[PDB]
């Protein structure tokens, strides 16, 4: 609104007050086109950065969805780890999630193979990976050392 | 110098920055703040100019090409105008134009006061004598004249 | 099993176009006058520097996915798998992968001469080095580690039992793989041969990359045309100008010639704002992409792959992803 | 053509040095004026860019053929830890070559013209300018400050550090025939 | 069971212009005039194309 | 007439091309290019009076 874009000034009603409204017209004329075309980048600002905005309020309107009502099994969409759920906390023109995640941590080198110890044809799991600590074959849910009984129902032909 | 003040809610200067004091100072009146977060940031200005080379064309050096048009006598009519072609003489416009022989002078296309640096490839003095009424007829465009 | 190729553009060229520069190449005489438009200039430089550091943001979102870094291994032959993909140390004195070697090859200390127009290029904030580095642990770790590499610290898994999780992961079950672990991995190193020929020649990863190298530097070439315009002067060089016209009449034809050349940078910069949103928004899909494809095995479908997806690889690109 | 009706001035000779203000038949600006190999036809004596510029001329005494390449422009990005925390100096980009600028800021050759300055010393040469005033250490810890082309800034020795990128940190996992590794504890 | 419409715009109209039919279309003296700004005959055609 | 041409890296004259020759010339003249890959392009306006 301080800019000169090719006359006296740009403040507004000093024009008015020297020109006198026909040698003010070419003063103001350009002073209006270079002003106008302010507003005209402005509103183009804001377009685009509503785009921006709305593909940042469709990203944050799913995570609403799946990471607070429900839970989300693709990874790194929610949290970080293995998504447990998420507290949605109010903040000022946004949203700040607070993603519950698992992040298993201590691990153990194991040793493992699908080619198990058997007279019959050997047997692969039902979720399982066949782990095998000292002197004692298990099998664990992949994610967590649960050694159960290598048994009937765990496996499969 | 461009130069930040500080005014006050109150409305005492309280404290300033000088623009080109350092290039931190240099940030402060590109951003207009005092407290700078951790980053980069921009203010563009480059490379000023040491030296000038002015070289142009003769080695012969002729001058004075146009004396033996303006002051020469005959100049025919309207539609029997002369085309003269000037060849490597060193024009001096600066002479031709202070001293105020000539009624119209619609300096077209270029401006007298910068036509005394320039250089050109030829210059065709046409020459030719007119009823006063089309002295502003000869100009582009004005075609509705007979002249 | 099939692979495929997906191209996901992810970035493009930091431009910063120097505002008075390109307006007026060095006339103090000229810049009086663009200084009474008072900010078409810092909002300008300003609003495409936002595109720039933005510009890496997006690789940075891609790539900067997994904390720690993992080394290539050696013994590439993983069980029956070839994986000719993985950046070979001792024959490649460049470290990025084979497939990756085939890639900058179709598109298109290096510093610019800086010409008259008044453009530059900023180089990208990750060097084509690092972002194979990337995709070396991008693929080493899948390899290798696999699932928790994406949820946290790497647990390493032999790479017949990681597969038998992901046909798990389809539905079909673990004994179809080690079923068919020999017919299996000469499917997967066929499958790598065919990419090894197939975008040798057909320009795929060409095509969608291409039209994010010819566009934003086609757009350049329409801004530097513009400098040739006349918009209503007498010459349309600004040296010309201010050479032969008394400086109070130059006045009026360096008014009407820089209204012009403002006008097209505010062209120029407003189409670059909108495709960088475009890849933004690619680059959005893409990080999503190396999460989920990657660093883990996805069921939302026709995503990933076009079938039952089973793993995905990064491969570097120049301003992009391809992942197999 | 050959530049036939001229002015009063008198010609000076051409330098190979940077940013004269060249005036070669009323061809005004300024640049780097090197001497060059191009052709030129003898009824072709001003030879341009691929988009409409000056940018070659020929010597009208001396008949010589010589290109143009303009004046170092460039951006200026200074590089600062935040205030508050250290309102220790800036270290600042000039977008062009270190030679170039360090040997234009022994007088007064830029036009920022920053008074107080007591830098050049520790001038580094990166992919995207010069970057003046930081200290380049080639260990690598994370990226602080981007930089270009894979060197950063930070605050660490307290000085101003241009170093190289590191990328994350180095894990050594064993690919084997036999072992999984499963955990036990979670966070 | 609740089956429940959901509505997704996909494409819009695939509108052109011609640059200099809408500017100045019966005059080619103005086309003359148009014709010294840049290359706003193609590239705002192209753009919307 | 609108006509098109290359310069060599040299310098002399390689080739021409005539705008209005034919409408796989308008094309050279409209892309700034003589290799033209596929598909379809423009230069607009018609009908004189």
């Amino acid at each position: 609104l301080s800019s000169n874009f090719g006359a006296i000034s740009s403040v507004l009603n000093d024009i008015l007050s020297r020109l006198d409204k026909v040698e003010a017209e070419v003063q103001i004329d350009r002073l209006i086109t270079g002003r106008l075309q302010s507003l005209q980048t402005y509103v183009t600002q804001q377009l685009i950065r509503a785009a921006e905005i709305r593909a940042s309020a469709n990203l944050a309107a799913t995570k609403m969805s799946e990471c607070v009502l429900g839970q989300s099994k693709r990874v790194d969409f929610c949290g970080k780890g293995y998504h447990l759920m998420s507290f949605p906390q109010a903040a000022p023109h946004g949203v700040v999630f607070l993603h519950v995640t698992y992040v298993p941590s201590q691990e153990r080198n194991f040793t493992t193979a699908p080619a198990i110890c058997h007279e019959g044809k050997a047997y692969f799991p039902r979720e399982g990976v066949f782990v095998f600590n000292g002197t004692s074959w298990f099998i664990t849910q992949r994610n967590f050392f649960s050694p159960q009984i290598i048994t009937t129902d765990n496996t499969f032909v | 110098t461009t130069f930040m003040l500080k005014y006050d809610e109150n409305g005492t200067i309280t404290d300033a920055v000088d623009c080109s004091q350092n290039p931190l100072a240099e940030l402060k009146c590109s951003v207009k703040s005092f407290e700078i977060d951790k980053g980069i940031y921009q203010t563009s200005n480059f490379r000023v100019v040491p030296s000038g080379d002015v070289v142009r064309f003769p080695n012969i050096t002729n001058l004075c090409p146009f004396g033996e048009v303006f002051n020469a006598t005959k100049f025919p009519s309207v539609y029997a105008w002369e085309r003269k072609k000037i060849s490597n003489c060193v024009a001096d416009y600066s002479v031709l134009y202070n001293s105020t022989f000539f009624s119209t002078f619609k300096c077209y296309g270029v401006s007298a006061t910068k036509l005394n640096d320039l250089c050109f490839s030829n210059v065709y003095a046409d020459s030719f004598v007119v009823k006063g009424d089309d002295v502003r007829q000869i100009a582009p465009g004005q075609t509705g004249v007979i002249a | 099993i099939s692979i495929t190729t997906e191209v996901m553009p992810v970035s493009m060229a930091k431009t910063s176009v120097d505002c008075n520069m390109y307006i007026c190449g060095d006339s103090t005489e000229c810049a009086n006058l663009l200084l009474q438009y008072g900010s078409f200039c810092t909002q300008l430089n300003r609003a495409l520097s936002g595109i720039a550091a933005e510009q890496d943001r997006n690789t940075r979102e891609v790539f900067a996915q997994v904390k720690q870094m993992y080394k290539t291994p050696t013994l590439k032959y993983f069980g029956g798998f070839n994986f000719s993909q993985i950046l070979p140390d001792p024959l490649k004195p460049t470290k990025r992968s084979f497939i990756e070697d085939l890639l900058f090859n179709k598109v298109t200390d290096l510093i610019c001469a800086q010409k008259f127009n008044g453009l530059t290029v900023l180089p990208p904030l990750l060097t084509d080095d690092m972002i194979a580095a990337y995709t070396a642990a991008l693929v080493s770790g899948t390899a290798t580690a696999g699932w928790t590499f994406g949820a946290g610290a790497a647990l390493q898994i032999p790479f017949a039992m990681q597969m038998a999780y992901r046909f798990n992961g389809i539905g079909v079950t673990q004994n179809v793989l080690y079923e068919n672990q020999k017919q299996i991995a000469n499917q997967f190193n066929k499958a790598i041969s065919q990419i090894q020929e197939s975008l040798t020649t057909t320009s795929t990863a060409l095509g969608k990359l291409q039209d994010v190298v010819n566009q934003n530097a086609q757009a350049l070439n329409t801004l530097v045309k513009q400098l040739s315009s006349n918009f209503g002067a007498i010459s349309s060089v600004l040296n010309d100008i201010l050479s032969r016209l008394d400086k109070v009449e130059a006045e009026v034809q360096i008014d009407r010639l820089i209204t012009g050349r403002l006008q097209s940078l505010q062209t120029y910069v407003t189409q670059q704002l909108i495709r960088a949103a475009e890849i933004r928004a690619s680059a959005n899909l893409a990080a999503t992409k190396m999460s989920e494809c990657v660093l883990g095995q996805s069921k939302r479908v026709d995503f990933c792959g076009k079938g039952y997806h089973l793993m995905s690889f990064p491969q570097a690109a120049p301003h992009g992803v391809v992942f197999l | 053509a050959p530049a036939t009706v001229c002015g009063p001035k008198l010609s000076t000779d051409l330098i190979k040095n940077q940013c004269v203000n060249f005036n070669f038949n009323g061809l005004t600006g300024t640049g780097v004026l090197t001497p060059s190999s191009k052709r030129f036809q003898p009824f072709q004596q001003f030879g341009r860019d691929v988009s409409d510029f000056t940018d070659s001329v020929r010597d009208p005494k001396t008949s010589e053929i010589l290109d143009i390449s303009p004046c170092s422009f460039g951006g200026v990005s200074v590089i600062t830890p935040g205030t508050n925390a250290s309102s220790e100096v800036a270290v600042l980009y000039q977008d062009v070559n270190c030679t170039d600028v360090s040997t234009a800021i022994h007088a007064d050759q830029l036009t920022p013209a920053w008074r107080i300055y007591s830098t050049g010393n520790n001038v580094f040469q990166t992919q995207a300018g010069c970057l003046i005033g930081a200290e380049h250490v080639d260990t690598s810890y994370e990226c602080d400050i981007p930089i270009g082309a894979g060197i950063c800034a930070s605050y660490h020795t307290k000085s101003i550090v241009a170093y190289t990128m590191s990328l994350g940190a180095d894990s050594s996992i064993a690919y084997s025939n036999n072992t999984i590794a499963i955990p036990t504890n979670f966070s």
